[PDB]
């Protein structure tokens, strides 16, 4: 077990799903042309999670 | 009008280099999809024409 503490990365894995939460590129509000989705990725891979 | 222009001009020098972009760098390219997020092309496009 590591104490968290800011300014560090974190990753988080779905229980059920077993996959990576992760900020999806898709904007589905279209309120907003700056905000971004935040969904599952099924990758440990990249910064994106 | 001349607000936005002086603001477009400044993100454009902001814009990072082509070397940096074919070599690749995180950062660089991050920077660029920032102001490709802020700016779409088709605004750019319209007060072109």
């Amino acid at each position: 077990h590591r104490t968290l503490l800011y300014g560090h990365a974190i990753l988080l894995r779905h229980a059920h799903s077993r996959m990576y939460l992760s900020c999806l590129t898709t904007s589905r509000s279209m309120t907003d042309k700056l905000a971004f989705d935040v969904g599952l990725q099924e990758d440990a891979t990249g910064e994106a999670c | 009008m001349s607000f936005y222009a002086a603001l477009i001009d400044l993100l454009g020098r902001c814009a990072p280099e082509m070397h940096l972009i074919q070599a690749g760098k995180g950062e660089a390219l991050r920077i660029r999809a920032i102001l490709r997020s802020l700016v779409p092309l088709d605004d750019l496009v319209g007060i072109i024409s």
